[PDB]
RNA sequence: UCAAAGUUUGAGCUC
RNA sequence: UCUUUCUCGAUUCCGUGGGUGGUGGUGCAUGGCCGUUCUUAGUUGGUGGAGCGAUUUGUCUGGUUAAUUCCGAUAACGAACGAGACUCUGGCAUGCUAACUAGUUACGCGACCCCGGUCGGCGUAACUUCUUAGAGGGACAAGUGGCGUUCAGCCACCCGAGAUUGAGCAAUAACAGGUCUGUGAUGCCCUUAGAUGUCCGGGGCUGCACGCGCGCUACACUGACUGGCUCAGCGUGUGCCUACCCUACGCCGGCAGGCGCGGGUAACCCGUUGAACCCCAUUCGUGAUGGGGAUCGGGGAUUGCAAUUAUUCCCCAUGAACGAGGAAUUCCCAGUAAGUGCGGGUCAUAAGCUUGCGUUGAUUAAGUCCCUGCCCUUUGUACACACCGCCCGUC
């Protein structure tokens, strides 16, 4: 009945949209970004691992089944 | 200082694979590329230099308990042959890959065939265990 | 002659091959430790043999 | 039942030397177990013994898979009459 | 539920009725009385007898 | 300490009594029988017993009562034993309690 | 020893021997008043006690059947010559050995004494001996095609538990009557 | 030693199962003494169920 | 403070 | 079978008497064996009493008890089975008896790490704390409140390492559900040479448009894919005949499986019973998906005398429905239900049958008999092969 047709790669404009907005969510999971922007959870994990590489997000708990990252502590 | 029990094992295998590559004197088998980790396994190991990862684990089991032959390492290293529709059973590892991991570590002086059988960990092996233990300990510290 | 015919079928394995020395039956042969008996004779002879209802 | 005359006389002698006899009821036997020095397949002993029984010479009992025959004095005396032996010698069960 | 059988009860009435003086309220002592005077094969039988014999002795003492 | 998922279960009594009692000791715990979680919930109770036995045994007993009472006032499972053990499957059915499946039709 | 047999295997072979012997003497002293067996497996010698109440009568002509039984035991089971020896011992509580007294009664029933009076007579004889009780079920079809049942019961009787194993003497017996086959359950 | 049989003659009654145990017990005694005296103690005081096997060395 | 609920091989029960 | 001719030496073949053989039919002719009712609390003589008799009272309005368990009321009394009891297991015994096929506590050394720590590397004896298992011993409503003849005891709470450890057995009586398909288990009737016997080889049971029941697998991310890490309990091991033992130690193939020496017939060798789960980082990404693995092409091995109805294992591939269960119905109150593997009988391949073993671990109820069944009392009955009953009229 319902299906998820998610995009494999970000466009450049979407890259600007990520650089702007994604660090503003308090929950940053690859699944969170996947549901909002209709993108795959695995590349989502790689994207959040990328905000880690560029140095944009702090990890709360990553684990083989389920990972969780966030924008670093707000205060 | 530190030992395998002191270490978190996941980054242990990655540090030791790098450590054994740095040594670059295991004499890795020719078929490492072709082989699959068990007739009951579907894909090849996730680590690209996986033969090094199991050489680590098998050696470290011989530290944990020496005298661990091939069949011994396969029993400890056994698991679910998830048979789908049929019921599940215990499944040994693959021989060729296990026997060659043990023969690889017998080659480069990590493991040693003790008198009266079985392997004991050699002076070089216990050295390498506590050095990479300190290295990984420094990483997690 | 008859000596090459009488019993010429091969009896090498299975509950069909061996059989109970009581029944000559091929049903439930206790083969462990060489008891070699059917579930019915076993149930019949368990007390004599020494088996016992502990639990 | 095809005996060799050798068996007829040696089997009667066997019945004499041990007054009593036991045998497994088992048709599918290459060799007899208790008496394995001679081949005398159990089917041979079985069919001879059932022929003796038919003519009154052995007492019958059947257990598990195994006939049990008691030889009577008529059997003792008939065996010594066939083999023409003296009355002095005896089976081991008669001898003391 | 820890309820006394007729073999339990009749034994307790026979014990208190024949030797009311020897018996008393506490189980573990009048147990020593019951095991000495009466040869009870099982310890469970002994102890049950003694515990109903005790509470009954308190009934009469009441 | 693997399993690391069951560590706070291990510290609950340690947090309950505090570091001051346990500070004088160092304790290795040998474990056997049961399974991994059963053994974990075992060594939980074990070391707390060993420390209460240490003060009750080799020094004065007021330490044993104060430790033991703080334990009683927090939680009774620490003292009342879990007798619970795994029930065996029984013949006459496909599962543990069921006796064989009655099958209409 | 050189054959060096295992503990597990040896003991099962013993069990099969035991079962076969009990079956064999039940078959042997039916006519002679069989009353059980006792295979005292002693060192070297294996004493093998026939049980019967009137042992000299069940013994017969000059110890004949006993010498053939000793020889039979040796023949089939493969004892050293004179390593196993039979002894026809007097039965304790001579009424209650059911298969001795109950089977002899089976053959009495087969001889034609009435079933009610005969069982009553034996139960009475053995009661004079001093038995606690019985609950004798004799099934089949009697005086007709229907499966009528006789049931001879008296005294204080218990059924369940382990204590029954060495309290109750039990028997199961077929009998080959002129009219048919009769079941016997002796508790 | 553990065994599980069916009561039924045919297929058709209920499917019933036993849980047969059979325990087998071992004691063992080592002496430091000549052979003839031990033969004297060993000949006397044994009963049917018990099976004694004396290794000489 | 009352809507309803039908049948059951011919192939053998029994002092 | 034919031309043909040789052995042993009356044993036998073939007839006739008469047995005998038959996995013939019939377990609805039989013995014996199961489940369910029924895991509940119930059942039966004797004597006396009440009744022409069939029978009843005993066996109870009530209290009480988990219990037809007990008390007491009382034309009844004393008994019996079953429950309970018993037997075994768990548990309390640092106590008795004790152990180089079990270890122990006192130390020291050695390599290294920063004196010590580690080591199934070595040495110093006694003993039985641990270990193994015989004898004994051990907990009982032991404490209290209400309630109650202040009786039995309940409920609740306290008191405690235990205030039900858990089984086995399991009453009378059924079903005309089943067993002659375990056997020379077996009744009766029938058969036996021109055979309905038997032997040799082969078949159906696996034969397939169709349907069901027990079962197996699912619909995924609380999860799967890929590495690493970790405590067990059930176990076994070379056999009378009987072909296959457990297996340590070094080499060969993805897998089936191949070459050196050892220990063990076993607390000595297998074996520290080298389980999974758990635990860590990746990878997957909500997809009829790596979910699901049915069906089968081609090929390589082993199990077996022989598999076409694939022997099994192996190698590569196609890849049904199924997106969490409608009316229905299986399963459950505590370490239970449910996840998850591990072993055994059988056993050549080795658990697809079947029966166990560990491992993780809830919800709900302390209530009631509405449903479903059950148990008692009363009651009506034209049923009594008993509502799966009997029974009425037209045509
Ligand atoms: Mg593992
Ligand atoms: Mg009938
Ligand atoms: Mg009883
Ligand atoms: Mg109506
Ligand atoms: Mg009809
Ligand atoms: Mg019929
Ligand atoms: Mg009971
Ligand atoms: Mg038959
Ligand atoms: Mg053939
Ligand atoms: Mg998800
Ligand atoms: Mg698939
Ligand atoms: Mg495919
Ligand atoms: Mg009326
Ligand atoms: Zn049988």
């Amino acid at each position: 009945r319902d299906k998820l047709n998610n995009l494999v790669l970000f466009d450049k404009a979407t890259y600007d949209k990520l650089c702007k907005e994604v660090p503003n969510y308090k929950l940053i999971t690859p699944a969170v970004v996947s549901e909002r922007l209709k993108i795959r959870g695995s590349l989502a994990r790689a994207a959040l691992q990328e905000l880690l590489s560029k140095g944009l997000i702090k990890l709360v708990s990553k684990h083989r089944a389920q990972v969780i990252y966030t924008r670093n502590t707000k205060g | 200082g530190v030992t395998v029990k002191d270490v978190n094992q996941q980054e242990f295998v990655r540090a030791l694979a790098a450590f054994l590559k740095k040594s670059g004197k295991l004499k890795v088998p020719e078929w490492v590329d072709t082989v699959k980790l068990a007739k009951h396994k579907e894909l090849a190991p996730y680590d690209e230099n996986w033969f090094y990862t199991r050489a680590a684990s098998t050696a470290r089991h011989l530290y944990l308990r020496g005298g661990a032959g091939v069949g011994s390492m396969t029993k400890i290293y056994g698991g679910r042959q998830r048979n789908g529709v049929m019921p599940s059973h215990f499944s040994r590892g693959s021989k060729s890959v296990a026997r060659r991991v043990l023969q690889a570590l017998e080659g480069l002086k990590m493991v040693e065939k003790d008198q009266d059988g079985g392997r004991k960990l050699t002076p070089q092996g216990q050295r390498d265990l506590d050095r990479i233990a300190g290295q990984v300990a420094a990483a997690k510290k | 002659g008859h000596q090459q015919l009488y019993w010429s079928h091969p009896r090498k394995f299975g509950q069909g091959s061996r059989s109970c020395r009581v029944c000559s039956n091929r049903h439930g042969l206790i083969r462990k430790y060489g008891l070699n008996m059917c579930r019915q004779c076993f149930r019949q002879y368990a007390k004599d043999i020494g088996f016992i209802k502990l639990d | 039942m095809l005996m060799p005359k050798k068996n007829r006389i040696a089997i009667y002698e066997l019945l004499f030397k041990e007054g009593v006899m036991v045998a497994k009821k088992d048709v599918h036997m290459p060799k007899h177990p208790e008496l394995a020095d001679k081949n005398v397949p159990n089917l041979h002993v079985m069919k001879a013994m059932q022929s003796l029984k038919s003519r009154g010479y052995v007492k019958e009992q059947f257990a598990w898979r195994h006939f049990y025959w008691y030889l009577t004095n008529e059997g003792i005396q008939y065996l010594r009459d066939y083999l023409h032996l003296p009355p002095e010698i005896v089976p081991a069960t008669l001898r003391r | 539920g820890r309820v006394r059988t007729k073999t339990v009860k009749k034994a307790a009435r026979v014990i208190i009725e024949k030797y009311y003086t020897r018996l008393g309220n506490d189980f573990h002592t009048n147990k020593r009385v019951c095991e000495e005077i009466a040869i009870i094969p099982s310890k469970k039988l002994r102890n049950k007898i003694a515990g109903y014999v005790t509470h009954l002795m308190k009934r009469i003492q009441r | 300490i693997e399993p690391r998922t069951l560590q706070y279960k291990l510290l609950e009594p340690v947090l309950l009594l505090g570091k001051e009692r346990f500070a004088g000791v160092d304790i290795r715990v040998r474990v056997k029988g049961g399974g991994h979680v059963a053994q974990i919930y075992a060594i939980r109770q074990s070391i707390s017993k060993a420390l209460v036995a240490y003060y009750q045994k080799y020094v004065d007993e007021a330490s044993k009562k104060e430790i033991k009472d703080i334990l009683i006032q927090y939680d009774r499972t620490l003292l009342v034993a879990d007798p619970r053990r795994c029930e065996s499957k029984k013949f006459g059915g496909p599962g543990a309690r069921a006796r064989y499946q009655k099958s209409y039709r | 020893m050189a054959v060096q047999i295992s503990k597990k295997r040896k003991f099962v072979a013993d069990g099969i021997f035991k079962a076969e012997l009990n079956e064999f003497l039940t078959r042997e002293l039916a006519e002679d008043g069989y009353s059980g067996v006792e295979v005292r497996v002693t060192p070297t010698r294996t004493e093998i006690i026939i049980l019967a109440t009137r042992t000299q009568n069940v013994l017969g002509e000059k110890g004949r059947r006993i010498r053939e039984l000793t020889a039979v035991v040796q023949k089939r089971f493969g004892f050293p010559e004179g390593s196993v020896e039979l002894y026809a011992e007097k039965v304790a509580t001579r009424g209650l050995c059911a298969i001795a007294q109950a089977e002899s009664l089976r053959y009495k029933l087969l001889g034609g004494l009435a079933v009610r009076r005969a069982c009553y007579g034996v139960l009475r004889f053995i009661m004079e001996s001093g038995a606690k009780g019985c609950e004798v079920v004799v099934s089949g079809k009697l005086r007709g095609q229907r499966a009528k049942s006789m049931k001879f019961v008296d005294g204080l009787m218990i059924h369940s538990g382990d204590p029954v194993n060495y309290y109750v003497d039990t028997a199961v017996r077929h009998v080959l009557l002129r009219q048919g086959v009769l079941g016997i359950k002796v508790k | 030693l553990r065994i599980t049989t069916r009561k039924t003659p045919c297929g058709e009654g209920s499917k019933t199962w036993d849980r047969f145990q059979m325990r087998i017990h071992k004691r063992l005694i080592d002496l430091h003494s000549p052979s003839e005296i031990v033969k004297q103690i060993t000949s006397i005081s044994i009963e049917p169920g018990v099976e004694v096997e004396v290794t000489i060395a």
